């Protein structure tokens, strides 16, 4: 025992845990240390810890539980048991264990950080944020605590975005960007995780475009000023960014999005895939060929790195939708073969088939997708579009309504098509204002358009539809602002090309604006 | 005054500015 | 694909240092898949 | 909150409509249109009629329609309990509730806290703001028929008993001309919300008394319906529930108070559209954890909603035959009209341990007043 303890503590401080585990196991199994082992729990603790750095987490649970039964006051045994429970998908048990360990030793620091991570995993952002803020206040030198705080901030912002809290998501994104700027400026610590977090945060400003002017362009400059194959295509550089003119807010947002991907073979494949995804987002948002070329180049390199992931094939198929349909078809087939449980590839193939005006193939694939994922709102949208193209009107309306109900506000296209269909079905139908169903449909369409304008404003067709709906709903105060924005957009559009065909819509907009007054 | 309005009568950003100022 | 790992030191293992080392409900059958808080955790 | 079991009730408790109800740790307070104020002891024993442990006091001949009670331990041993009511004539009255040493009977003492110039107004709604670490002094907020919101500070001592109300300021209506302020609430974080008869809610800061938000909950402005009946803050979260009319329907809308954006609405299929109740929603109430919301409907039902998922949980039906003592059952009103499904005027959640009796010791309770002139108590099954 005494000699065994000496050897164990000598090997534990090397550190070298395999030998310590072997010695503890041969001491326990010897059955000659009966009386001594009922007062101390160091051998079981060493065995559990050694299993813990071996990443065989489930094997150390029993050892930590035995060591805790022997001594219920071991804080490190509780911490090890909780960190083992977390890796086994036992998050609530780990939360309770971390609470117990904190209760024994309130000054313990890593326990609070682990508890905050677990609370974030189960979806308790307020308590975890408070814990991590207090921990970072107590000791700001630790890099892991700051990275964890940024991680929790980003996850909370994304969860709020998915839940429909679009106004606090941008505020939490700004807080995350400020924290990242603080980290890079003061700690001078760089890692791939923080740049991935920044890129995830930057998508919130592009997605919520009505709040894009709030982007902290001052902190981002210092973030990109305190740290070549693809540079010749996109030509996106910090110097070119600074010395630029006649550039819109959204374009600057997308160019900022494509700098964290370039400032960070599995790791290299992920790096190039991230750059390609950012460039694909920029190409979809701005519609310029050089972004498409850069995205294809990055996707090709990432495929040449691993070629065993579905997402790279989906991205390659998306980036080559118009240049060639056979290439997109092959990419989508390969992606589906790689991961058969993903329902997005079938929808992408359906959209590709619809873009080539092949209705039967799209109908067949959408029937299969509906059999596969009935709860998603995209197959219903595709079927509604197909039936609208064919000529059926009642079924198209029913499918649009079902898609809108299933979307639960998470789809812009569902809202737009539902509003357009409702307006089309009730524009010259000869109905009165005493019908509850029609007024409720108009109210739902107005609410859907209000939600739509928060993500993609300055859309002429949606603005006109909303103006008509608000005129029907007697909401003359919102229609004034909407018509002012529409008039401004039309004036800006017609003051650049210097055309004259826009005078026809100008008169109609002026007449509607006069009706609103 | 607007160019389109003038033509009709005859026939009858933030992020960039802040970026330049900061630099 | 990168994460954090904790390496305790000495007897009565306490966290000493960290190193930078190299799936949803509808995709994986693993117990370690991500938990979605929108759905019921009981039914 | 899934299973609710009735524990006690008292039919024909008042002589007229019971318009509001409030509770404290020691008792439950009811106000009626007959001008009385009844105090019901919360610590009942087994086999005890609720009306046996009840005390009543006459306030105003014109009747009362709002009531709120404030109970706190102001010093090491001093305890004060205050009841504030407003009448149909528009008077604001304050009463101090104390108990005898031997008989343990409740004594009513009238207080004079408003000055002569303050007595010229007609108040409608009121709400006690207790100390919740936001500021050391209790708060009282009220609205008038002109649309103005008033804020006071209550000072019990000047231990010497000498109550005094100090006016902080007023907040005016956001629109010209002014409208009727129908409801008011105050949160623990220091926020004030006011509802108006046109469907507009205004939020102002407690410290500086300036407006923050002005959001409009009207489905459509074709007609002049859709007034606001109840506004309630979440006990811990940044959430505000609005109960508003929709041309003979009842609607509930949820907002978040950090930025003032619309979150969603609660609705169920009823004999289409987005409506929460068949007739109207008259009251709202949050539980202690702020995860369940209870809406009292004019149709005669209590509906419980899940805040996060915005889905209904369970429904409680009210009948005139639920009264234990059959001699207290009021089947028909003074005009012979049926009361088999009487509408609910007010609903209140009681904290754990407030109401004791038949198994209600370790779980949350609930109280409601209905159109049959009855007061009813429920308890949540299980424990916590």
């Amino acid at each position: 025992y005494t000699a065994a303890k000496y050897i164990t503590e000598t090997y534990a401080s090397k550190p070298n845990w395999q030998a310590a585990s072997s010695i503890a196991s041969r001491l326990i199994k010897g059955e000659k240390a009966k009386a001594e082992l009922r007062s101390n729990n160091w051998p079981f603790r060493v065995v559990g810890i050694a299993h813990l750095e071996k990443q065989e987490e489930s094997d150390s649970i029993e050892w930590f539980q035995s060591a805790l039964r022997v001594d219920p006051n071991d804080v490190e045994s509780w911490v090890g048991l909780g960190q083992a429970y977390h890796a086994c998908g036992r998050i609530e048990a780990s939360i309770k264990v971390f609470d117990k360990a904190i209760q024994l030793r309130p000054s313990h620091t890593f326990a609070q950080y682990f508890k905050a991570i677990s609370l974030c995993d189960v979806g308790e952002y307020l308590e975890s944020l408070d814990i991590l803020e207090k921990v970072c206040q107590e000791a700001a030198t630790e890099e892991s605590f700051q990275i964890g705080l940024v991680e929790v901030l980003m996850r909370c912002s994304l969860d709020l975005y998915s839940q429909g809290f679009l106004l606090k998501s941008v505020s939490i994104a700004k807080d995350t960007i400020e924290r990242i700027k603080i980290i890079i400026s003061e700690l001078k610590c760089e890692n791939q995780q923080v740049w991935i977090y920044l890129s995830q945060v930057l998508r919130l400003f592009i997605w919520i475009e009505s709040k894009v002017d709030t982007l902290p362009v001052e902190s981002l400059v210092s973030i990109f000023e305190n740290s070549e194959e693809i540079d010749s295509v996109d030509n996106i550089k910090i110097d070119t960014l600074l010395d630029s003119t006649t550039d819109d807010n959204v374009s600057i947002a997308c160019k900022f999005l494509i700098l964290a991907s370039k400032y960070s073979g599995t790791v290299r494949a992920s790096y190039w895939y991230n750059i390609g995804i950012s460039e694909l987002t920029a190409f979809i948002t701005l519609k310029e060929p050089q972004y498409r070329d850069a995205a294809i180049f990055a996707f090709k390199k990432s495929i040449q790195l691993q070629s065993n992931t579905s997402e790279t094939w989906i991205g390659l198929g998306i980036a080559t939708m118009d240049i060639n349909f056979r290439v997109s078809q092959h990419c989508f087939i390969k992606a589906t073969a790689l991961e058969p449980k993903a329902t997005n590839t079938w929808f992408n193939l359906a959209m590709l088939g619809l873009k080539k005006k092949d209705t039967e193939f799209a109908q067949q694939v959408l029937n299969k997708l509906q059999s596969l994922a009935p709860q998603d709102s995209s197959p219903w949208l595709g079927m509604a579009l197909i039936l609208e193209e064919q000529g059926d009107i009642i079924g198209s309306s029913k499918l649009f309504a079902h898609s809108f109900i299933l979307s639960n506000g998470r789809s812009k296209a569902a809202q737009f098509m539902y509003a357009k269909n409702v307006l089309e079905n009730h524009i010259n139908n000869g109905d009165d204002e005493r019908d509850i169903e029609t007024v409720e449909k108009l109210t739902t369409a107005s609410i859907a358009l209000e939600q739509f304008f928060k993500k993609s404003p300055d859309s002429q067709f949606a603005l006109q539809c909303a103006l008509l709906t608000l005129e029907r709903l007697h909401h003359y105060e919102n229609a004034n602002e909407l018509a002012n924005r529409l008039i401004g957009i039309l004036e800006k559009k017609f003051e650049k090309t210097q055309d004259e065909r826009e005078l026809f819509n100008f008169a109609i907009i002026k007449g509607q604006f006069a009706r609103i007054h | 005054m607007s160019l389109l309005e003038q033509l009709a009568r005859k026939r009858i950003v933030s992020l960039s500015l802040k970026l330049s100022a900061l630099k | 694909r990168t994460s954090y790992q904790f390496k305790r030191t000495g007897l009565e293992g306490k966290i000493s240092g960290y190193k930078e080392e190299v799936a949803n409900a509808s995709n994986s059958l693993s117990i370690t898949r991500s938990i979605n808080h929108n759905q019921n955790s009981v039914r | 909150s899934k299973v609710f079991i009735a524990t006690a009730n008292a039919g024909k408790a008042h002589d007229a409509d019971i318009f509001s109800v409030s509770a404290c740790n020691s008792f439950t307070v009811s106000c009626s249109g007959d001008g009385y104020l009844k105090v019901w002891d919360n610590k009942l024993l087994d086999n005890e009629n609720p009306k046996d442990k009840s005390y009543s006091h006459f306030v105003h001949k014109s009747g009362l329609h709002h009531v709120d009670v404030l109970q706190a331990i102001e010093r090491d041993a001093f305890e004060l309990c205050l009841v504030a009511t407003t009448s149909f004539s528009g008077d604001l009255l304050f009463y101090r509730i104390t108990r005898e040493d031997e008989t343990k009977k409740v004594i009513f003492e009238k207080l004079d806290l408003l000055d002569s110039d303050m007595k010229k107004h007609s108040f409608w709604a009121l709400k006690w703001g207790a100390s919740n670490d936001r500021l050391l002094s209790h708060r009282l907020v009220a609205t008038d028929v002109k649309g103005t919101t008033y804020i006071w500070k209550f000072h019990p001592f000047a231990l010497n008993w000498s109550p005094t109300l100090e006016l902080q300021g007023t907040v005016e209506s956001p629109m010209t001309p002014s409208q009727f302020a129908t409801s008011v609430d105050i949160s623990e974080r220091g926020l004030i919300a006011t509802g108006f008869n046109n469907g507009t809610v205004q939020i102002s800061e407690l410290s500086t008394l300036r407006p923050l938000y002005n959001f409009e909950s009207q489905h459509s402005m074709i007609n002049n319906s859709n007034s606001i009946r109840s506004v309630k803050f979440s006990p811990q979260g940044s959430l505000l529930a609005i109960a508003h009319d929709s041309n003979s329907f009842g609607c509930i809308t949820l907002y978040e108070t950090e930025f003032g954006e619309r979150i969603g609405s609660l609705s169920v299929p009823t004999h289409l559209g987005e409506f929460a109740h068949s007739s109207w929603v008259m009251s709202l109430s949050f539980n202690d954890s702020g995860e369940t919301l209870c809406s009292a409907g004019w149709d005669g039902k209590l509906r419980f909603w899940d805040v996060k998922t915005k889905e209904r949980i369970t429904t409680l039906n009210m009948h005139c035959d639920d009264i234990e003592i059959e001699e207290d059952i009021l089947a028909v009103d003074e005009h012979g009209d049926s009361l088999a499904e009487p509408g609910v005027f007010d609903v209140k959640f009681l904290k754990k341990g407030w109401r004791s009796g038949m198994g209600a010791d370790l779980n949350e309770s609930l109280c409601c007043v209905c159109l049959d002139r009855s007061i009813r108590w429920f308890r949540e099954a299980g424990g916590k």
